[PDB]
């Protein structure tokens, strides 16, 4: 099926994708697209943030349906 | 260590 991811800098992602897969894979995909790694990227979906390892279907989401996307890197180098 | 950052 098809769903859309959006950033709120003017950009829509369109990704196919199964009812089965796991919020891993479209993170995976929207690396191949975009170019973030998917440490770096945060998906919100009817006001909850998705968790790596739950699937479209655990979330009901459906054709269609769109996620939003955020950026989230906290600095690591140090200590 | 001891000192924080982020760098
Ligand atoms: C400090 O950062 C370490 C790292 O390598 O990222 C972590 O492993 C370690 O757990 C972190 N320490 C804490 O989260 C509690 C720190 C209390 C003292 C710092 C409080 C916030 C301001 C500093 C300068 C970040
Ligand atoms: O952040 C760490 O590296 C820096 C390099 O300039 C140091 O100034 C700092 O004290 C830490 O060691």
């Amino acid at each position: 099926m098809q769903i859309f991811v959006k950033t709120l800098t003017g950009k829509t992602i369109t990704l196919e994708v199964e009812p089965s897969d796991t919020i891993e894979n479209v993170k995976a995909k929207i690396q191949d697209k975009e170019g973030i790694p998917p440490d770096q990227q945060r998906l919100i979906f009817a006001g909850k943030q998705l968790e790596d390892g739950r699937t479209l279907s655990d979330y009901n989401i459906q054709k269609e349906s769109t996620l939003h996307l955020v950026l989230r890197l906290r600095g690591c180098k140090x200590x | 260590x001891x000192x924080x950052x982020y760098x």
